[PDB]
């Protein structure tokens, strides 16, 4: 007699860190289940990222522009710092345009609403001349995990464009993940637990229908074992 | 190799290069000076009325063993008096609880005694010996990052090592960023500091990206603001491991000290793969590889685009003239560099090493004197000519900006319309 | 290579660099390709190497199976200071090793 | 008077002894004798003079 | 993010080690208290009190600042550059006390003896003892293993 | 070292213990009383050795 | 019990043996979920009572000595035999509060132990580090000799962990830097005696 | 695709024994390999249910640490041997089991006067050694319901609710790999059942458990 306890609520702490309790719980069942979940959450959240880097007139990657803040290098550095919901997207050249002198934040990303940039307040860039001016092509891609693009250069046997810069895929985009065993009041047996699972994200999803795609992705696993 | 107590504060004490050198080369220490015969005048508080008064004794050996100098830990009254009467007094080379009176001078700092890394130790006094001259030998043995980090933990000395440094840009003159660029930054020098013929505009062109000593990677970095106003001397651009004006070597990391199924044991290091991921420790090697023209006997070795018994394809990263475009992806054998020797010609191309693929960062083509240059050389220089040429109208644009506000306020103060003027362009 | 701490294998196990095992058994790979009839040329058995086929990789994980050789790690003071272990192929460019040893 | 680059990062110091003198300008030996080697001296005591 | 075997301190004798870890813990909690303020976005004059108590906080240190003499400007931009913690700073032979370091982990509410009850992820169980961890910066050499390959 | 660390460890004895003197009937009794939890690993207990 | 096994199971049945042990060790280890803390360095409690009374002893030599009635090599005699003994007197209290630990009985009652302190545990487990290594992070580094080897009378009654005092540290760093040479030195001459051995063989 | 993650090849069930006996499971995901590992073990550890024998009204026991004359036992060894009394039952929540036994040799499992509903395990297994011919054996034991191991303290004789079928079980994460991949992870399971269920019954039976516990997510 295992009683299922179910998405209780998503009080979301903020856009990318909220809260969410399951209940009521068998007795340390709880604790393993947060667990796995916590594990299988962290493990391949299905997300978005930029990967290649397309930006006009630039050669050498280790490299920088008049006018502009930082280097080619340092320009991925910062890109590295996006979270954002696309929708019904796997592979997407996204443009940012930006002009004069002041910082490109991420509205300055001339933007589709096929993506849904996260916290457009996010800076991007720091043109600093009236002069300067910026605009490239970002390859956004769908994934899971953190993957080195070291390895999709190989990958990709064709010619990279000169200036065809990749950069890495960490398109998990959970933040932090915590869980809380509390207690479940249900009736008298006090073994009903409350267990409170803490996710932080990057904000690109909610907490509801990650923890759907991470039971899925669990269950898909345990038919093995149920198979035995 | 021995240490004497004649060294008490005079040199590096635990500073020592390791092998057959053992012993053999020291170092200065911090704050002991030297005489004008090559003698440790090692500064000390001149213990007047047995205050020690500011008068720094930078004293000798002979003067060291003639004078009875307290430890600078030694706690002292407001007046300068010590506290205690039998003050542990350094005494003729021989340390003890001396009497206040016996005082003649006083310890000058804590880390004078000390040498620069040395100065570096966090806690060194709750620590041990060896494992300190350690972990000394490995922050010369430190490797440059990516990405700089303040220990967060410091000693005080690691912003004055940096400033010591140099390496990172500091201010000729005091005034404001007048024009920040990714490699010009022209910071408005004040008219206080500006010399009469001295524009007031201050440029410095920072190092960004280039090869060091063991090829390693060396960027000053900008790190400040157009128009922020700044005191003479003030770090400018952060330069290569060096940010915030402090000296940024470590990556503060939370870590416990246990060990973790065998993972950890025997100083396995214990790893998040997230900063794998974050590349929180990733580098970059820079090693030029040069290929020289040598004039051979049957001709001089023919670095040329044009190579037989080669594809095309293996052509792609060179340029027409032969040469690997600047940032060019390269393979570990490529042929970075077609050249040609007679044989009629044997292919003399300076390939790019095995194992040695990546980007074609620069090719610095130096023909020898007498030997023209292509037009990939040609275009260097005239890139060169370009920003020099730019620094150089920037001045000139100063000057002119000068000249022409001179004309038109004589001009203004000679009834010549401002209006017009204005209207008028400036020539 | 450096030798890396492989606390998970076995006494018999040998943590081996698997770039530099594709580096060491290159003409017994071949061999085994040729054998495997896959190899036709021993050229293009360089170039399958050079391709690092999973075939060419999974060839590679059959011929480790069981077939150690030496190994050794300096000072030689004793005569245990070089053994070899049975080498398992380890994804990279490290030398695990076994706990005790 | 509190130096801009000073004000902008205040670590908080464990150090409680007065630091009176002031930490020397490190380049002082390689400065001095380069300058000894450089300069056109009329004592002559060093240099090329 | 890392781990050590705790083996090697009475080998090494270099509590030193021990001590960073500590006041790195301190210091990133004092820090993250500011930083919690920041994202709280309270007040300038409620984070100037934290920032000036902190860099405030010891006793007979040499250093003596006021944030007060800081602009408000000023104070904001401090905070913005300390926002992943708070630098601090102790010469040889001017370490903090060890009360200094208990003090510092206070107002970063941190554990005063820096052994934390934290559960091992793969074991999914607490750690049977209070594990020491905490924040330490450290060091690579070039030493790279492609040169060792 | 650590594996001598760990044979301390499991060798420690706790007086007072998480379940002092009980009864494991064998190495999977204890097995499991200790990977629940159910008892300190650091208890003295009577076990059948066989 | 591994040379038993050795013994007894003779060759592959010990080796197997061994090989869980192994596995066995790192897993209780890792579970066994201790640490290290600077707190952990419990100074002793009357060291300080301790040194004072040394120091009364180094006094009172030191007035025969004044007052003639102490050879000034019997006084470097007496101080040094007075600092040893001091040393000894603190690694052994030193030893003595960390090694046992009170505990209440499961009747309540209260009972010195073997004490878990990880420093006292590490000890008396023996995996790592000296009783000697003890007294000088938490007891005393003890009188340590001139570099010439003359015992240095001044015994460092400090601890490692309490910290150095810059003459004690300077002190002790003559006789670390001997060690490293000595070291440095001694890593030849072997290789010369194998060499000859071999090359005889 | 994104979300395909890998789906363990069926390696093998080492039978190496009817209550022992090795899982193989390769490749598994990484890490989620490990995952389940421990979570399964967790469930097996708890959420074997089943009948044990709690309180036994033996005749004349008045002490729960004594020695029992006639019989090669102690009353305390006697406790430990009503615990271990292993069987498969069907059909009863709680039942007072009667043991009839007498006469000078071993109490095996099979000299417990019970009736049908009951399969013991191994009634060869000794209840007891009843040493004297003069001896005779009569008890009663509460073999009730219940889940897990649950202690007798946890708590007429009381006995460890070792509710729990299974007398051990172990899990190693071994490494695969996959074509070119490498980093896949390969899932070794040791169970040591308590007889009184199949090995791989057992495991889809714990996994069947999570899953239904796991619905209110899916």
């Amino acid at each position: 007699e295992f009683l299922k306890p179910r998405l209780v609520d998503i009080e979301q702490v903020s856009s990318t860190h909220a809260k969410v309790t399951l209940e009521p719980l068998e007795r340390g069942f709880g604790h393993t289940l947060g667990n796995a979940l916590r594990r299988i959450l962290l493990s391949s959240m299905p997300g978005c990222a930029v990967t290649e880097v397309e930006i006009d007139g630039v050669l050498h990657e280790y490299s920088t522009k008049e006018g502009v803040q930082e280097d080619i290098l340092e320009i991925l550095l910062n890109l590295k710092g996006l979270a954002v919901r696309v929708q019904g997207k796997d592979e997407v050249i996204l443009t940012l345009n930006k002009s004069g002198i002041g910082p490109v934040t991420a509205a300055d990303i001339t933007h589709d609403g096929d993506v849904e940039i996260v916290k457009p307040q996010h800076v991007i860039c720091h043109l600093t001349d009236e002069n300067a001016s910026i605009s490239m092509r970002i390859k956004v891609q769908r994934g899971r995990g953190y993957v080195p693009a070291s390895t999709r250069i190989h990958s990709e046997e064709d010619e990279r464009p000169i200036g065809r810069l990749l950069v890495d895929a960490c398109y998990s985009p959970v933040e932090r993940i915590a869980y809380n065993v509390e207690a479940a009041r249900v009736e008298q047996r006090t073994d009903l637990d409350k267990l409170v699972i803490e996710m932080e994200t990057n904000g690109t999803i909610d907490p509801e229908e990650a923890i759907r795609r991470a039971a899925t992705i669990l269950a898909e696993q345990l038919e093995a074992f149920v198979d035995l | 190799r021995d240490v004497h107590p004649t060294h008490y504060g005079r040199v590096c004490p635990i500073e020592t290069p390791e092998g057959p050198n053992i012993g053999l080369i020291n170092s200065l220490s911090v704050y002991a000076q030297t005489n004008e015969y090559g003698f440790l005048e090692t500064p000390y508080r001149k213990v007047t009325d047995g205050v020690v008064t500011d008068e720094i004794h930078y004293l000798s050996a002979i003067e060291e063993g003639n004078y009875v100098i307290a430890q600078a830990n030694s706690n002292l009254d407001e007046e300068g008096h010590f506290v205690e009467d039998l003050v542990t007094c350094r005494s003729k080379g021989e340390s003890s609880l001396f009497s206040r009176d016996q005082v003649d001078y006083m310890d000058v700092s804590t880390q004078q005694v000390v040498s620069v890394g040395a100065s570096l130790i966090p806690f060194l006094e709750h620590d041990d010996a060896n494992r300190a001259l350690m972990g000394a030998n490995m922050q010369r043995q430190a490797v440059p990052t990516l990405r700089a980090d303040k220990p967060l933990v410091g000693t005080g000395m690691e912003r004055a090592v940096a400033v010591d440094s140099g390496v990172t840009a500091v201010a000729k003159r005091g005034g404001v960023v007048q024009y920040v660029d990714a490699s010009r930054i022209v910071i408005k020098v004040n008219e206080d500091e500006m010399y009469p013929g001295e524009a007031g505009i201050d440029i410095y062109n920072l190092t960004k990206y280039t090869r060091s000593n063991q090829n390693t990677c060396i960027n000053q970095m900008p790190c400040v603001s157009l128009g922020e106003p700044v005191e003479r001397g003030d770090v400018l651009a952060d330069g290569p491991s060096t940010d915030l004006g402090e000296l940024a070597l470590g990556q503060n990391m939370r870590v416990a000290f246990m060990p973790w199924n065998g993972y950890n044991f025997e100083d396995s290091i214990l790893v998040s793969e997230r900063v794998v991921q974050e590349d929180r420790f990733t580098t970059i090697h820079i090693q030029e590889l040069a290929c020289v023209s040598r004039d051979t006997k049957l001709g001089p070795e023919e670095i040329t685009a044009d190579i037989p018994n080669v594809g095309e394809a293996a052509l792609s990263k060179l340029d027409e003239s032969g040469i690997v475009y600047i940032g060019a992806e390269v393979t570990g054998g490529d042929i970075l560099v077609g050249k040609v020797t007679p044989k009629d010609v044997k292919d003399s191309s300076l390939r790019v090493p095995n194992g040695v693929s990546g980007t074609v960062i620069d090719v610095q083509v130096f023909t020898r004197d007498g030997v023209e240059k292509d037009k990939r050389a040609l275009e260097i220089e005239e890139m060169q000519l370009k920003q020099a040429k730019k620094d150089l109208s920037e001045e000139l644009q100063i000057l002119e900006a000068g000249l022409f506000s001179r004309i038109r306020a004589v001009l203004v103060a000679g009834g010549v319309e401002a209006e017009k003027l204005d209207k008028l362009p400036r020539d | 290579s450096v030798i890396t701490v492989g606390p998970y294998l076995r006494l018999h196990q040998c943590g081996l660099p698997k770039k530099m095992a594709l580096e060491l058994f290159k003409p017994f790979i071949y061999g085994k390709l040729e054998l495997r009839g896959l190899a036709t040329t021993i050229k293009a058995a360089k170039k399958m190497v050079e391709r690092e086929e999973a075939v060419v990789w999974d060839i590679l994980d059959e011929v480790i199976r069981e077939h150690p050789v030496l190994l050794n790690r300096a000072p030689t003071l004793h005569r245990l200071g070089i053994q070899a272990f049975e080498p398992v192929l380890i994804e990279g460019k490290a030398i695990q090793l076994h706990p005790l040893v | 008077v509190y130096s801009y680059t000073e004000k902008k990062r205040i670590r908080k110091d464990f150090g409680k002894r007065p630091q009176v003198l002031d930490v020397p300008y490190l380049l002082s030996i390689q400065l001095d004798s380069f300058q000894k080697f450089i300069e056109q001296d009329p004592e002559g005591q060093y240099g090329l003079e | 993010d890392i781990v050590l075997n705790p083996l090697g301190v009475p080998s090494r004798m270099n509590i030193g080690q021990i001590l960073e870890t500590h006041l790195g813990m301190a210091a990133k909690g004092i820090g993250d208290k500011i930083n919690a303020m920041l994202k709280q976005q309270q007040e300038v004059a409620k984070l100037r009190e934290f920032i000036q108590r902190a860099y405030d906080l010891g006793a007979d240190v040499r250093q003596k600042v006021d944030l007060s003499t800081f602009s408000d400007e000023e104070v904001m931009r401090l905070a913005e550059n300390l926002r992943k913690g708070m630098p601090i700073a102790t010469p040889v032979f001017d370490g903090a006390k060890e009360a200094e370091i208990k003090e510092l982990l206070k107002l970063g509410d941190l554990p005063t003896s820096g052994q934390i009850r934290l559960y091992d992820g793969r074991t999914g169980e607490q750690f049977e003892r209070p594990v020491t961890v905490g924040y330490m910066y450290m060091l690579k050499l070039n030493h790279l293993v492609d040169d060792k390959m | 070292q650590d594996v001598v660390l760990g044979l301390y460890y499991m060798t420690r004895d706790c007086v007072n213990a998480k379940g002092e003197g009980m009864v494991l009937t064998g190495p999977k009794e204890a097995e499991r009383l200790y990977r629940s939890g159910l008892a300190s690993l650091h208890a003295r207990v009577k076990v059948r050795i066989t | 019990m591994l040379n038993t096994c050795y013994r007894i199971l003779g060759l592959k049945p010990t080796v197997i043996f061994a090989d869980q042990i192994m596995y066995t060790g790192f897993a209780y280890a890792a579970r066994s979920g201790a640490s290290v803390g600077i707190d952990d360095m419990v100074i002793p409690e009357k060291k300080h009572e301790i040194i004072s009374e040394a120091e009364a002893e180094v006094a009172e030599i030191q007035e025969q000595f004044q007052s003639g009635l102490v050879t000034a090599g019997e006084r470097y005699n007496k101080v040094i035999d007075i600092w040893a003994a001091a040393n000894d007197r603190v690694s052994k209290a030193m030893m003595d509060n960390l090694q046992t630990e009170t505990v209440i009985n499961r009747d309540g009652q209260e009972e010195k132990q073997v004490s878990f302190n990880s420093i006292y545990m590490m000890a008396d487990s023996g995996a790592r580090g000296s009783a000697a290594q003890i007294r000088q992070l938490a007891g005393m580094r003890g009188l340590m000799a001139k570099p010439d080897g003359s015992i240095i009378e001044t015994p460092i009654t400090a601890n490692f962990r309490e910290g150095l005092n810059v003459l004690q540290y300077f002190i002790s760093t003559h006789g670390a830097r001997k060690g490293l040479a000595d070291t440095a030195l001694k890593t030849a001459n072997s290789g010369y005696l194998t060499r000859r051995l071999v090359d005889v063989a």
